[PDB]
């Protein structure tokens, strides 16, 4: 059907016009056996406090927009007691669900690609230079992709039809991916198990993935009509523990 | 009905339902599985074709050249010196990094096959009598200690492995398990070295494969001689994980994923075939 | 320790002998015999199973 | 002493054989696996995926997103044509580089059916119907939507499912055909007609578009392996 | 240790063939490249010639070719760096550099100027003060040719704040100053001298220093 | 084209901060190597092959460079750290390399006194002319320097000797002399020395005369 629920601690989604829910690759998360460990300590588990729904800023969308990534769990590392655990600890693990959401009326005509692509690893603009982690992810903000080719110095390439990794924009659909088509579509749910080659991972070195909100085809309406679309994201962690308490960090 | 064996074909005839295979919603993520059964009129067809090439083992199972690397018997700069050196990893050549690229992680065994040619340096003469040539290809681990120069104790080899050859036989072989700290390689890493987000950003940080050192065993010829020593890697018993899009842009550095920009496709000249 | 597989031929004296000749399973030769697949995972990654007769909304 | 004998093929490097050979690292101990989502084990697990095609490849779109968007509009009279490729999924410029057309560019064989997903991406208050037909190759490309009316079409009604799906069926005399295209292994041509028009209220922009997506069914199979023809470099990548 | 160091050379009579000699004996023998590095008072860095002893493969620069022999003599363990129908450009410090892979064993280097000159004698010129709890001193050596000199204070007993300067040379000829610091217990109490030797030349001025 | 040395002419730093080095070549490299040419022997080998070692070098010593560029950086520098550094680079017309990149140890800086000593009867007997004035113990290196006579200013045969760096206070001491004649000498009453630099406002002056003996 078209409408869902989605209860994480002491929050609340409802939607009227839901697709349906991408379930990572077929997994659910779930919290790490005893077969799968390294570190030896008992891992701190905030059930409740950590794992619930945080709400980022908003996006314009316009006619001329190439799109939007932030990059997780860096994105999330001002909200609440997530971030205040991230600070505090040496590993975490965690998964999400991402509800990125965008409401038009029957008037306007537009259609993103919702993906959640693991570690992104981007190019640089200035190929021969290294470049800045302000560039690539700031605490909460979105970053842009353009839609010619970036020349900045210290930053990475942002032409949306290689989507900043070399590859075509087109072929980002083997990822978990949802799409919000404003003929028929309300907003976009994607639930990401933890993906990576080890266990438990520093939550501040290392990007998880990248979730890009890329529009395919643009946003044009009526000039009578609304012209102010935002588009908002939601995301929650799911099953965080963290192991290797310490001092507050990151350096 | 073995397994890799593709599905066959049911016959089909006329419908008027109110089932829709064809009609669909992309916007929820899911691939249609509509088959030719659902949107004409089929015969029974029974299918023989399997899937065996398209396996990763197959796929990723063929010896592909990662490095070629350069020694001569007499040093005339560096490079070429009488000795040569090379960090292992699979990211210079671009037939087999591409290869490689198309999974996020991966877990394998690997073969290594080495082909050393060698042939004879500019001279104003070429006359002499020359015994067999003798090389050795000493894999060092991360950390260890590497050869100073040509007639070093770190030649003696009493715990790092190598391998003695010589010329004119069969060219040298030798497996390695699978020699991660973590659950698997890595191909890319979106983070940094350092917990402050500087240093090295990329996948640089987490190859630690250690050297593979060459040289030649002969302590002199009567004119010097250049060499070249070729490295083929074979991976087996592969697992791979998480795939990606595939690498369009050309490759411009072994360190980085970097890239100049480049169209999704190749132009034409209108979008509709014209003709009767 | 004489494994007897089944060798790959065509469709419409097949068999094959091999010992392990090293202690290490990273000698052993390659497994191209190994055929299975599951593309659910990427194909059909959804929470609520998609009929496909159904309307998909 | 054995007498032995040595066959042909001794002292040789083939670079596709199963041979044993002694471990450099002698009784390692491996880290265990864990599990990791999203294990591939065939490369068709990848290419029965969909991804969207870039029709509207015609300079200078290549370089933008404009190459995926294929416009529709009103129009003034019935049966024009929306677009037209030829079905060469490894060949043709327009499949080539889709995430079906990068897997049978490491193949020179090919063998299955094929699916076709569009995709109407409009405004809610639009209307339209189209015809999506395939030709087979003998009598060469359609130049009307009567001569492609007698092919193997569908006929898509835009509504609340957005989508619909054209399956390209299996029709040769060979088992297999060629990657790279020849004139033996032709496989035909796909077009989109105009069954009736766009009719839209009125304050709604004329120009639309359509996304169009490629994959492959359950019987797809591919062979002969071999490298491919996207990737180069001159020297070695320092 | 790898032994020992160079040779240097003083202004011969022109027209013969000038030769140096390095000793580097920490050999090793005799599978190497003798790099000879060459550096101007202006502190720039060039290369003069190498040889092989296997072959006898000599390499040279293009400022010192025609001509710079350097044939190899494994029994001297000897390696010359001296070019036949060179010019007074030569003035330089000359480095004989055995291989390792980068510039590992250098040498010390041995200054030789060539020109046309005469040994001139050194002039060691009063330098006193017509005030504080201190002075300063000094004795000019003005017009020496070839560049040794010596700074020499009380026969080394006051050798503290000796100031070393340069000689930078006008008309041909070398120019430094040598001072010391003297306090107004020892002046003008005690005699204070000092001497400037030339050995090329071998002549010896001593001078005791008397305030006027 | 083609001309190639170090980037930095002369730099200047203290015992605790950061020296990060920057080269040019004329031609491409894959390996490099820098060293450090201290003031009265040869220079040392400090890094090959980019980063791997040397004999005598701390673990504070770091170093890259490819191609066109060099960097030998030093994390923290000591009071052992005050030499020159040049490149290498093996060809096939080795480029060549910079001539080094000079440095001196940082202080407070240091301002000079001046005392002239005038020309004695020896001097003009033999017929000779210098009249001298020795500017010691300053910091940092540039002073401008000015010769007048009588109130009018000379500059011809003048000289700057240049002491190198200390080993126990770590400044400079420069002599400014001027070469006379023997009536040269004899038509002029004042000789002055003036030592201009930023530390003091006005520089510091010192006169005599002729009419005196
Ligand atoms: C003379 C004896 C030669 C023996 C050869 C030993 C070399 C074996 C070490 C290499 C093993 C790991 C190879 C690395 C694979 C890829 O780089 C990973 N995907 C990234 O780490």
């Amino acid at each position: 059907d078209r409408v869902r629920s989605i209860t994480l601690g002491n929050s609340t989604i409802t939607t009227q016009e839901c697709a349906n829910v991408v379930v990572g690759y077929g997994v659910w998360p779930t919290y790490l056996s005893d077969h799968e460990a390294t570190a030896v300590d008992q891992p701190t588990q905030p059930d409740v406090a950590t794992c619930r729904f945080y709400t980022l800023e908003s996006v314009k969308w316009e006619s001329s927009s190439a799109g939007w990534w932030w990059k997780f769990p860096e994105a999330l590392s001002d909200m609440g007691l997530f971030g205040q655990n991230m600070q505090y600890h040496y590993l975490g693990r965690t998964g999400y669900t991402i509800h990125v959401q965008c409401n038009a009326s029957k008037f306007h005509q537009g259609c993103l690609l919702v993906v959640c692509v693991p570690e992104a690893e981007m190019g640089a603009a200035t190929t021969d230079h290294a470049f800045n982690h302000t560039k690539l992810s700031n605490i909460g903000q979105a970053m842009e992709f353009s839609a010619k080719k970036s020349t900045d110095q210290t930053g990475p390439q942002t032409a949306v039809h290689n989507a900043g990794m070399g590859v075509a924009v087109g072929n980002l659909t083997i990822f978990p991916h949802q799409w919000i088509n404003l003929r028929t579509n309300n907003s976009a749910t994607i639930v990401m198990p933890y993906i990576n080659s080890v266990p438990m991972d520093n939550m501040y070195r290392h990007y998880n993935f990248t979730l890009m909100v890329i529009p395919f085809a643009k946003l044009e309406h009526s000039p009578q009509a609304s012209t102010y679309v935002p588009i908002t994201v939601t995301v929650a962690p799911m099953c965080a523990e963290y192991n290797g308490l310490r001092l507050a960090g990151h350096q | 009905r073995a397994v890799g064996r593709v599905a066959d074909t049911v016959a089909s005839g006329p419908v008027n339902t109110e089932q829709i295979p064809a009609l669909t919603a992309v916007e929820t993520g899911h691939t249609s599985q509509v088959v030719p059964s659902d949107t004409m009129q089929t015969r029974h067809v029974i299918n023989y074709h399997t899937r065996s090439e398209s396996s990763i083992e197959n796929f990723m199972g063929r010896a592909a050249c990662v490095y070629i690397a350069q020694y001569a018997t007499e040093k005339v700069n560096d490079e070429l010196d009488r000795y040569t050196n090379w960090e292992i990893t699979t990211r210079q050549v671009a037939q087999l990094r591409r290869k490689l690229e198309m999974f996020t992680y991966m877990r394998f065994d690997l073969e290594i096959t080495f082909v050393i040619t060698s042939s004879q340096r500019t001279s104003t003469t070429y006359a002499s009598d020359s015994p067999p040539l003798t090389h050795q290809v000493m894999y060092v681990p991360p950390g260890g200690p590497i050869p100073k120069s040509y007639e070093d104790f770190a030649w003696q080899t009493s715990t790092n492995p190598s391998v003695f050859w010589t010329e004119g036989n069969a060219p040298p072989r030798m497996s390695i398990p699978f020699m991660s700290v973590g659950n698997a390689y890595c191909n890319f890493y979106d983070g940094w070295s350092h917990f402050s987000q500087s240093g090295v950003y990329g996948y640089t940080t987490l190859n630690n494969m250690g050297h593979l050192y060459f040289r030649h065993v002969n302590k002199s010829t009567a004119y010097p001689v250049n060499s070249v020593a070729r490295v083929y890697f074979k991976p087996k018993h592969v697992k791979a994980w998480v795939p990606r899009a595939p690498r369009l842009c050309p490759y411009l550095k072994a360190r980085n994923v970097n890239f100049n920009v480049q169209g999704v496709t190749e132009s034409r000249n209108k979008i509709t075939l014209d003709r009767s | 320790g004489a494994q007897v597989s089944t060798q790959k031929t065509g469709a419409h004296i097949i068999h094959y002998t091999n010992i392990n000749y090293y202690k290490d399973s990273a000698s052993n030769s390659l497994n191209r015999q190994d055929f299975t697949q599951d593309p659910s995972k990427f194909t059909e990654p959804v929470k609520d199973v998609m009929i496909k007769t159904l309307p998909a909304l | 002493g054995l007498p032995t004998m040595n066959t042909p093929g001794s002292t040789q490097f083939l670079t596709s054989d199963d041979f044993q050979s002694p471990s450099a690292m002698p009784q390692f101990d491996v880290t265990p696996e864990i599990q990791i989502p999203g294990q591939v084990r065939n490369l068709m697990e990848i290419a029965e995926v969909d991804s969207v095609v870039p029709v509207n490849n015609t300079e200078g779109h290549v370089n933008s997103m404009e190459a995926y968007r294929i416009p529709v509009r009103p129009q003034t009279s019935s049966g024009e044509q929306v677009f037209g490729f030829q079905l060469q999924p490894g060949h043709d410029s327009v499949l080539k580089h889709t995430l079906l057309g990068e897997i049978l560019n490491y193949y020179a064989n090919w063998s299955g059916s094929m699916k076709l997903t569009f995709m109407y991406c409009g405004a809610a208050m639009a209307t339209g119907k189209f015809l999506i037909a395939y030709s087979p190759p003998g009598a060469g490309v359609p130049g009307s939507r009567r001569d492609a009316m007698l092919g193997t079409h569908v006929i898509w009604d835009v509504g609340l499912q957005s989508s619909c799906v054209l399956c390209v069926p299996w029709i040769s005399q060979t088992n297999y055909r060629y990657v790279t295209s020849d004139a033996y292994t032709d496989a035909g041509y796909i077009t989109c007609w105009y069954q009736t028009s766009i009719v839209t209220p009125p304050d709604i922009p004329t120009t639309s578009t359509i996304l169009c997506f490629v994959s492959a069914c359950n019987d797809f199979s591919v062979r002969l392996l071999r490298d491919t023809p996207f990737i180069t470099q001159q020297a070695l990548f320092q | 240790q790898v032994q020992l160091q160079q040779s240097g050379s003083e202004l011969v009579r022109p027209g013969a063939s000038v030769k140096l000699s390095c000793r580097a004996s920490g050999y090793t023998f005799t599978t190497y490249w003798m790099h000879w590095v060459k550096q101007r008072p202006g502190q720039g860095l060039e290369w003069i010639g190498n040889i092989y002893p296997h072959s006898g493969n000599t390499n040279y620069d293009e400022r010192f070719k025609s001509k710079a022999t350097l044939t190899v003599d494994t029994s001297s363990s000897t390696a010359y760096m001296q070019l036949s129908s060179l010019t007074s450009e030569d003035s330089a410090v000359y480095y004989c550099t055995r291989d390792l892979r980068g510039f590992a064993y250098w040498g010390q280097g041995t200054t030789v100027t060539v020109s046309s000159p005469k040994t001139t004698p050194p002039s060691v010129y009063p330098l006193a003060p017509a005030a504080a709890s201190m002075v300063t001193l000094g004795c000019l050596v003005k017009g020496y040719f070839p560049e040794p000199v010596t700074v020499t204070w009380n026969s080394g007993s006051l050798s503290s704040g000796v100031h070393t300067f340069p000689a930078v040379l006008q008309s041909d000829l070398y120019t430094l100053s040598s001072s010391v610091t003297v306090p107004s217990s020892t002046w003008p109490s005690e005699t204070v001298t000092c001497n400037v030797a030339h050995p090329a030349s071998s002549t010896k001025v001593d001078k005791k220093i008397v305030p006027r | 084209d083609i001309e190639l040395t170090q980037s930095p002419a002369i730099m200047s730093a203290s015992p605790g901060e950061k020296v990060t080095m920057t080269c040019s070549a004329s031609s491409s490299l894959r390996y490099m190597h820098w060293y450090q040419q201290k003031s009265g022997t040869s220079p040392k080998r400090w890094i090959y092959d980019t980063y791997n070692l040397a004999s005598g070098v701390p673990v504070r010593f770091s170093g890259s460079g490819s191609g066109t560029s060099y960097s030998l950086t030093i994390s923290s520098m000591e009071a052992e750290d005050a030499a020159t550094y040049y490149c290498q680079q093996w060809s096939s017309n080795p480029p060549t390399f910079g001539a080094g990149t000079k440095l001196e140890l940082k202080r407070a800086d240091a301002a000079p006194t001046v005392s002239i000593f005038p020309p004695s009867s020896e001097q003009l007997t033999s017929g000779g002319a210098s009249v001298v004035c020795f500017l010691n113990n300053f910091y940092p290196k540039d002073i401008n320097v000015k010769w007048k006579i009588d109130g009018s200013e000379r500059q011809n045969g003048v000289l700057n000797s240049w002491t190198d760096q200390d080993s126990k206070d770590s400044t400079y001491s420069m002599s400014s002399t001027l070469t006379l004649t023997k009536d040269e000498y004899e038509r002029h009453n004042s000789y002055t020395c003036e030592a201009t630099h930023k530390t003091s406002t006005s520089p510091i002056v010192k006169s005599f005369n002729r009419n005196e003996c």
